[PDB]
């Protein structure tokens, strides 16, 4: 059941022969990300959407393997839902970090997401980082991606105690455009999302956003058919 | 060797077209899949893909939309995360009620990318993500969309392409 | 120790029926951060002779200043004379292939006129092997760049230099490591004419 | 490298160029020698600020110093030309420097001059340059202040200096291998070459 | 199954497996997290098991089990691999998911009847 | 060593000892269970797929009633194979029994 | 160790290569009208052939009815692959020659030690997989009967040879051994 | 003990018997019932409590499997606690995690069907003693409302009724149903059904009602991304059925 | 890539009670992830555990001995520090093979006062009457012992730990930030968190 | 299997000179080879060497030092403390590829008073006020900076060096023994030698 | 490509780019120094012995009035050998020299 290991050993033999940054401020916290997918040195899939939704007031935004984050992301959602159903409660972040750390320790840290985990509960708000091998930190501010140093830089210049909704936004923005700019991983759009305590999360996607036809029968055709579906 | 073949996927207006260079290019109903890699997993997945589609069909009597098979493939992939199948797929389709044409693409364990524009995988991909941005454009005909296609990879590189329509599919040769 | 670096960037030369024309990005990089935004990827060596050694800079770097330290010499030991594009393109190999079993990594290409006048362009393995080439594009987005001029070519200098804009737009738009600035430079019996164009800061 | 200084940052404003470094020989983890002064003036018109090895670092400083001693019997390219002839040569024999130079001047002319160079002979300018763990951090907030050539006449030595002073701060918090204490150099076309001592960062 | 005509080899046919290929001695070299994964809920309820040994006495871990076993060997459903939905409470996973229920996982071997006789050892 | 298949019976001349010694114990028990002897074919084939299970060039030879003179050699990779002549003090096999020369 | 296959008009051609001296190595018969042969590692390949014989043979008494080569195939295959998860993969090189009598046409299939299935025309592993192309592409046609297959066949087999076989036919009348090579 | 010999068995009669006697306890159990409105549906029982002090709140009997699915139950309440948290739980790992959508309503009723019938072929467990309405609506088969019995069998019905009151209010479902009923229309008449087979008071305590119908984006927490739309499934409260009765 | 916890912790018995601290910094490599860590971690109201080595296994381990300690407080009222110390022993003993655990336990109860327990990576267990690890322990071994007295009153304690950490803190960069220490006495839980401003210039 | 110096060694200018401490054993692994060794070297008069590292470079550089400065001693005086750490750095610079010293240098001069240099096995020269070496330094590096000050008594500074290397010999056991200290000063060189019985108790 | 020898001559049908430029420099200064073209054997016995020295398919043809129409291939290890027939656009070879067909 699980992971399966099916084909660990045939692949072994054929071989042989991003920037994250949350922010809290006074009444809630900010989690901001690019937009840039890069399948190595190529662009993927621009405009990609990197922020999760653990739950309505719950946003997570990872690096690393792209799969392992999708992967646990989802599956701690539903936990998360689960448990919210089965206890009639708003979900803690707390709750979702036990979990997602846990989670990551079973693995020993070949499930390769970091993450940062951002959301309000009715204790409050929250702001967390997990490692792959299930380590995790809590921070008014936090940075991720291999654009982290230049975001951490923005963060660190201009942060300050009981920022305002509109500071931490521009803030949170004004870092990730830093790691576009200087960080070749990250670039093309900024997405941000705003959870306040006393309000629902405001997911702003592209919140920030910085002829060849050729004549009808150019290309040669040896045959023609008809698939039916 | 039949292996390392290149599939690409295009969107269009109110169409979408895959390419290929044994066949690569796999439908279950209304939904085309793509496979570019090991020639045992591309066809080890198709079977599993069709035992899983045929399911899906006979427990909810409706076809599944490209949209639902996205996800699909993607927990699929997952599975076996640690040996995964050597292959990258490309899915293109239209969704029956909307009609809004779709296609994504695929890593060895089930990274969505849903490309609004183009999907390509296999060897030489590198040089035909360029290619293929050079000469798309948004919202071309199907006969347009034939020749964008096919221009691309043919250059980039027989050739195999689906110009897939609302209730229409009609499968080209290439020289 | 590792002696061998990597810069990134791509080159594109290309031979008209008259005029050549060389192609580079401006951006220097290092393991995904940006180094520099502006640095000189081609370069000008007179008697209508422009270079450019791609890949490791400073291989690149020193094989220019030595090509360049010839061409001084061999004006002065020829009475000053024109330095003929297959002589440097020669002088070049026994420059590259001097190193052998501790070569320069550099994909490095010159362009200029031929005796006749036409447009050449010669493209240099790091071990020195050089052909004549009538278009040649060479480092890391050189993949995404021929494919699309093979098509609108196989022309002035005026309308290439339009696909060549497009082509590395191109590139830039899919490919991180092209650079936020192209520099061409244009070799004529009129002489070398340096033109540069802005592309995408990210 | 055994002992080593962790990052130098520069940048060139209107009238002239600014560059820092934090005094500080860290021994491993152990930050042990908190006394080292590593911008060494070559002149009345340039500094070169010194990364990496601290013992390869006092090997490169007797050579500026021959270099005046030598020459009196400078410009700042001219300074850069020696070093990065070493440093290429150094690789060349197998045995480089493990060290990374910012030289920072003002050309008799009035040119500014920033150019890097380290242990590859890799070398290159820009508006703004940071070795090591700076050129992540300062680097991207200096290029706020001067993203491109035309940002240069804009900016003032006291945005400037304000600039590099906040850069340090935040290269001071995040950086485990640096110190509180750093030196400060302004050169200026006008004024001649600043030079500020055991500046504190708060 | 080890072969009825032999008992000191494996059943090849029944135990279908892809033939003898995938013989016993090589089946050694194994990834290196398929042992801790495959057995670490094991490892958890024993290590639970022995903390309420140590505080609330070998009581507690032998009303435990006993009420799981009571579960597991009263329910036979030859055709679902699923888990009891008692088993869930007992185990406290009635609100909690996992990769190895998400992904549960021939003509010869996989009868009913086979179940049957493993069920009751017969 | 060697050994070939003739008209009048088979000759033969001139861990491994336990595979051999313990095999010895399994044939004992198939002559008990069917009560008659086991063939040359199921006794290298019982051998064949054991030194396959545990990756020891063992030969075997016999006559039966209806199988008559046959050899086989098993490799210690697990390859069987009959043979009409093998080659790598005399014996002589008939169906009442071995014969010591 | 070299195995071909030629699917002629009527029939499909098997051929093989043969310390222990004797006077049918590498096949296995699966039914009377399919064939199968293989070639690789020694031991490990053998066990695989011995077990798909089992299982093709346990098929065709369960329902008394003859399995058609393309499904023989498909189970080849699967096993293979299913074979190979939990262990290195081993070099096996497999041929299946049948006539489907439903159809009435003879099938050839190659299956590669990874598990993969290809319909042939005509197929080779080993040193013969090397050059033997070369004739067979240049000779081969759809139409070619039986009688003329094994003059291909042994044409083929006399190149093997310079730069260097026990041979069977499956057609409607079922396997056949031959001496003409 | 390596077996367990069966609970439910076939009695001459070819009736089983453990599944008869559980269908009385749906039978003795409180009325609740659902309609199959045009455009919604509504699901809707009354509470029965041990004594008024205890919170009304609390006795939550229609309940939420996902966000445009729901249940209500008559009979056991242990039994639907327990299956509610299982049929959840079920939606996640076979449907969503698979496909990245909740289940349709068929395919929900389908799978805690089998959760009930695995039951009724045990030597361990008696069969649930709970009939569930479950309703909700699925993109393609729109609105739906089924009815999931001990022995595992569902039915698809437009308009029913279960629990004691039941002949009494299936009848008068059956007078007051046509296909161009109206959600609002639909629990004017639920109200009005559930009033005959309600015995004692009658108001928004005693009563809970939900409804399947158009979404409710102001229930989803979060705003943008269009593409993602509130829950369907939305539980009236007190104050809301109070102002309905009224009407 | 598993994330070790750079640490210069230390916890000092004192007359009435025992005092626990521990620096603010956690670095990978030279890069200083966050500053404002709170690495003094309950495990029960009087009992505090403070982490070093991999932060993970440790993080693992002791949310164990939280619900062992827990678990053992619902039924035996409130564990002791000893107690505390040998679930620790248990859990990193055990899995000493796969676990790299080193545990530092201070805690407060009426039977012994105030006790410490360190646990180094052995798995061992040492009641002290004061301890000290991390990283830049090894610069203040020499200073502790000089300065260390047996019944010293809570401000004396207070400096004491002041000045050691200011040290460890000074020449070992992977420890550094904010000093936040806990003062477990039977008044109750106190905090104290001391800002480079105040203990630097000590 | 080179024999490696395991040392705690200290130097300390104070008022009116120079001390120079060290301990007396030297270790191969976990044995004692010798516990009375001398491990401060004359290189001349009022200059003594001390050294870390391996045994034998060290040993041969220190002799070459000597032999240079005797060299220059016949023909310009008795040189400077700064001018044999700039011999020691020529030797131990270019041979570091080679050679594996770390030195720490205390003389005496009129010009200079007394000074320290102290060279780790990078080949960097850092003058110092007071310098600590060896393995058994890390433990006193928090010690020797709250305690030491500037122009000191000749008996505040032995008491300090006795208080010093008591520590690093108390938790470093691969130093140890008696603590010999040489006094430089214009009254001459002074030998002192201090026995366990002696420091061990401060 | 191959090459044979016949009685008419020789027939050629379709790193390694310097050394054979270099090796065209040393036979200039051969064929001055001496004043007549360097034999075959000669330069494929100057370019075996290089290749070895620097351890490169390369062969050799001509035609000389003495030693007349022979061919040398030369094995990137050094080994020098004389052929025949070689097989591994046409070229005619006579003692005016090449022809272009």
């Amino acid at each position: 059941a699980g992971l399966s290991f099916d084909n660990y050993q045939r692949n072994n033999f054929l071989a042989e022969n991003t920037t994250i940054v949350g922010v809290k401020f006074n009444n809630g916290v900010v989690i901001a990300a690019d937009t840039r997918s890069t399948q190595g040195p190529i662009v993927a899939d621009k405009n990609c959407a990197k922020l999760h939704r653990i739950s309505p007031k719950i946003w997570c935004a990872g690096a690393g393997t792209a799969a392992d984050t999708e992967a646990v992301t989802q599956l701690i959602g539903s936990n998360i839902e689960l448990h919210s159903l089965y206890t009639s409660r708003e979900p803690r972040v707390v709750s979702a970090l036990q979990m997602l750390k846990q989670h990551l320790f079973k693995y020993q840290g070949h499930i390769g997401a970091y993450l940062i985990v951002a959301g309000v509960d009715p204790t409050g708000s929250h702001l967390f980082s997990i490692h792959a091998h299930g380590s995790t930190d809590v921070g008014y501010y936090l940075s991720l991606g291999s654009g982290s140093l230049a975001a951490m830089a923005v963060l660190e210049s201009h942060w300050k105690q009981d920022l305002t909704k509109e500071e931490a936004i521009k803030l949170a923005s004004d870092a990730i455009q830093a790691g576009i700019w200087n960080d070749l991983g990250s670039g093309s759009n900024v997405d941000v999302c705003v959870m306040e305590i006393g309000k629902d999360a405001e997911y702003l996607r592209n919140y920030l956003t910085p002829s060849y036809k050729f004549p009808r029968g150019t290309t040669a055709v040896l045959k023609e058919s008809i698939v039916n579906i | 060797s039949i292996n390392g073949g290149i599939v690409v996927a295009m969107t269009g207006k109110d169409c979408v077209a895959i390419a290929c260079d044994f066949e690569k290019i796999f439908h279950y109903g209304h939904v085309f899949l793509g496979i570019t890699g090991l020639a045992t997993d591309v066809t080890t997945l198709n079977e599993m893909f069709r035992y899983k589609t045929n399911l899906y069909k006979l427990k909810e009597e409706r076809a599944i939309e490209p949209e639902t098979f996205t996800q699909l493939v993607s927990s699929s992939l997952y599975e076996r995360r640690f040996g995964p199948y050597f292959v990258g797929p490309v899915v293109a389709g239209i969704n029956s009620k909307s009609g809004k044409p779709f296609i994504a693409g695929f890593d060895l364990i089930g990274c969505i990318d849903e490309a609004k524009d183009f999907i390509v995988s296999g060897t030489a991909s590198d040089q035909l993500f360029g290619m293929c941005e050079s000469l798309y454009e948004p919202n071309l005909e199907p006969e347009d969309l034939f020749e964008t296609i096919s221009q691309a990879l043919l250059n980039a590189a027989g050739a195999v392409v689906y110009i897939i329509k609302k209730d229409e599919v009609v499968k080209r040769y290439l020289k | 120790f590792n002696p061998y670096g990597d810069n990134g960037g791509t080159i594109l030369g290309i031979a008209g029926e008259d005029f050549a024309v060389l192609a580079g990005d401006t951006r220097n990089i290092t393991d995904y951060s940006i180094n520099s935004r502006y640095e000189p990827k081609v370069f000008d060596c007179g008697d209508n002779i422009v270079m450019s050694a791609n890949g490791f800079a400073a291989d690149g770097d020193a094989l220019v200043k030595r090509f360049k330290n010839s061409v001084k010499w061999y004006h002065f030991d020829h009475n000053d004379k024109k330095l003929s594009i297959n002589s440097a393109a020669r002088n070049i190999q026994h420059l590259l292939y001097g190193k052998r079993f501790f070569p320069y990594y550099v994909h490095t290409i010159i362009a200029g006129l031929d005796e006749d006048g036409k447009g050449a362009v010669y493209s240099f393995d790091p071990v020195g092997s050089y052909e004549r080439e009538q278009c040649r594009a060479g480092g890391a987005a050189a993949s995404l760049i021929m494919p699309f001029l093979d098509n609108q070519v196989n022309l002035s200098v005026e309308e290439v230099i339009k696909l060549v804009r497009d082509s590395f737009t191109s590139a830039t738009e899919r490919h991180i490591q092209v650079g936020d600035g192209l520099e061409i430079l244009i070799v004529t019996k009129d002489g070398v004419r340096k033109e540069f164009y802005e592309l995408k800061r990210d | 490298p055994i002992v080593t200084g962790t990052s130098v940052i520069s940048m060139k404003y209107d009238n002239g160029v600014i560059i820092a470094a934090d005094n500080l020989g860290s021994y491993g983890s152990l930050l042990r020698f908190n006394g080292v002064e590593r911008l060494i003036p070559v002149g009345d018109n340039t500094v070169v600020g010194i990364s990496g090895d601290i013992s390869d670092m006092q090997h490169i400083e007797r050579l500026l110093k021959d270099l005046v001693t030598e020459n009196a019997y400078l410009e700042p390219s001219y300074i850069f030309e020696y070093l990065a002839t070493v440093m290429y040569q150094r690789r060349s024999k197998m045995n480089p420097l493990w060290n990374a130079i910012i030289v920072a001047g003002v050309q008799s002319n009035g040119d500014q001059f920033l150019r890097y160079v380290n242990l590859l002979g890799v070398t290159y300018s820009s508006p703004t340059l940071a070795t090591g763990f700076g050129a992540h951090m300062a680097n991207p907030l200096l290029r706020k202040v001067v993203d491109r050539e035309s940002d240069i006449p804009k900016t003032t030595v006291q945005v400037a200096e304000e600039a590099i002073v906040n850069a340090m701060r935040v290269l001071y918090y995040r950086d485990a291998r640096s110190s509180r204490n750093f030196s400060l150099a302004i050169i200026d076309k006008n004024t001649g070459l600043t030079f500020k001592k055991n500046l504190q960062v708060e | 199954v080890l072969s009825s005509a032999v008992p000191s080899l494996p059943d090849t046919l029944r135990q279908q497996e892809g033939g003898a290929v995938p013989l016993s001695t090589q089946l050694n070299d194994r990834h290196p997290l398929e042992s801790t994964l495959k057995n670490w809920e094991t490892t958890q309820r024993q290590r639970q098991m022995e903390q309420y040994r140590q505080i609330f006495g070998i009581a507690e871990p032998m009303k435990r089990t006993m009420e799981m076993e009571i579960v597991n060997r009263t329910d036979f459903n030859p055709l679902s691999t699923n888990g009891s939905i008692h088993r869930d409470i007992l185990l406290n996973k009635e609100c909690s998911i996992d990769w190895e229920d998400v992904y549960p996982g021939t003509m010869v071997g996989d009868d009913v009847h086979s179940k049957i006789e493993k069920q009751l050892g017969i | 060593t060697l050994a070939f298949r003739f008209q009048g019976g088979i000759i033969v001349a001139v861990d491994c000892q336990f595979w051999e010694t313990w095999l010895g114990s399994q044939c004992r028990l198939h002559e008990l269970r069917e009560k008659e002897r086991i063939s040359v074919a199921a006794a290298s084939k019982i051998l064949s797929n054991l030194v396959y299970q545990y990756k020891m060039g063992t030969m075997i030879c016999g006559y039966t009633r209806k199988e008559g003179p046959t050899i086989y050699y098993v490799d210690s990779d697990g390859t069987r194979l009959k043979g009409d002549i093998f080659c790598v003090n005399l014996y002589h096999v008939t169906e009442d029994g071995w014969i010591y020369h | 160790d070299i195995i071909l296959g030629i699917r002629v008009q009527d029939s499909v051609i098997l051929a093989s290569s043969k310390g222990i001296s004797v006077l049918d190595d590498k096949t296995r018969q699966l039914s009377p009208h399919t064939l199968m042969s293989f070639a690789g590692e020694a031991g490990d390949t053998v066990q695989f052939a011995e077990y798909i014989q089992a299982n093709i043979q346990l098929y065709s008494i369960r329902e008394d009815y003859e399995l058609s080569p393309q499904a023989v195939s498909s189970f080849v295959r699967q096993e293979l692959a299913k074979s190979i998860r939990s262990r290195r993969p081993y070099q096996v090189n497999v041929l299946i020659g049948g006539y489907d009598k439903k159809k009435n046409k003879p099938e050839l299939y190659q299956i590669d030690y990874l598990g993969t299935k290809v319909e042939l025309p005509y197929g080779a592993h080993g040193y013969s997989g090397f050059y033997t192309f070369f004739l067979l592409d240049h000779h081969y046609r759809p139409d070619m009967t039986t009688e003329e297959g094994l003059d291909l066949l042994k044409l083929c087999v006399q190149e093997l040879e310079k730069r260097m076989v026990i041979v069977k036919i499956v057609d409607k009348d079922g396997i056949r051994q031959v001496d003409d090579f | 003990d390596r077996y367990s010999f069966s609970l439910t068995t076939f009695s001459p009669s070819g009736k089983l018997g453990q599944i008869d006697y559980a269908l009385t306890a749906v039978k003795q159990g409180v009325t609740s019932l659902g309609i199959k409105a045009t455009n919604g549906v509504v699901i809707a029982t009354e509470k029965k409590s041990s004594s008024p002090l205890a919170m009304s709140e609390t006795l939550s009997k229609v309940s939420l499997l996902t966000p445009d699915i729901g249940a209500v139950y008559s009979g056991m309440g242990p039994d639907y606690r327990v299956l509610v948290d299982k049929s959840r739980k079920v939606a996640h790992t076979s449907y969503k995690r698979i496909y990245g959508e909740y289940p349709p309503t068929k395919l929900l009723v389908s799978e805690v069907a089998k959760i009930m019938q695995e039951a009724t072929q045990s030597g361990g467990v008696r069969p649930f003693g709970v009939s569930l309405l479950i309703a909700g609506h699925d993109e393609f088969n729109g609105f739906s409302l089924y009815q999931v019995d001990p022995s595992g069998s569902y039915f698809p019905w437009k308009a029913t009724a279960i629990g004691k009151g039941s002949v009494a209010a299936k009848t008068f479902l059956e007078k007051r149903w046509n296909d161009e009923l109206e959600l609002e229309d639909a629990i004017h008449i639920a109200l009005l059904t559930l009033k005959e087979s309600v015995e004692g008071e009658f108001n928004g305590d005693t009563i809970e009602l939900a409804i399947i119908g158009d979404e409710n984006p102001d229930l989803l927490g979060y705003t943008g991304i269009p593409t993602d739309k509130g829950p369907r499934f939305r539980k009236l409260t007190s104050q809301e059925i109070n102002d309905r009765l009224e009407a | 890539g598993e994330v070790s916890l750079g640490t210069s912790i230390m916890a000092v018995t004192f007359k009435d009670g025992v005092i626990l601290g521990a620096d603010s910094r956690t670095t990978t490599g030279a890069y200083i992830a966050n500053r404002v860590t709170d690495k003094l971690t309950r495990v029960h109201d009087k009992i505090w555990c403070c982490r070093s080595g991999s932060a993970a296994d440790t993080q693992a381990i002791a949310d164990i001995v939280q619900y062992h300690l827990e678990l053992y407080t619902s039924q035996y009222g409130t564990p002791s520090t000893e107690t505390a110390a040998s679930v620790f022993k248990e859990l990193c003993y055990e899995n000493k093979d796969n676990l790299t655990a080193g545990i530092i336990v201070a805690g407060y109860d009426d039977k012994n006062k105030g006790e410490v327990y360190t646990i180094p990576l052995g798995g061992s267990v040492h009641k002290l009457p004061y301890a000290i690890a991390g990283s830049g322990s090894t610069f203040i071994y020499g200073y502790c012992d000089k300065n260390f007295r047996e019944n010293m009153s809570k401000e004396e304690t207070v400096d004491f730990i002041k000045h050691s950490l200011s040290q460890a803190i000074k020449w070992d960069g992977s420890s550094g930030g904010v000093i936040r220490m806990v003062v477990l006495t039977a008044a109750g839980v106190e905090r104290l968190i001391f800002y480079p401003d105040e203990y630097e210039q000590l």
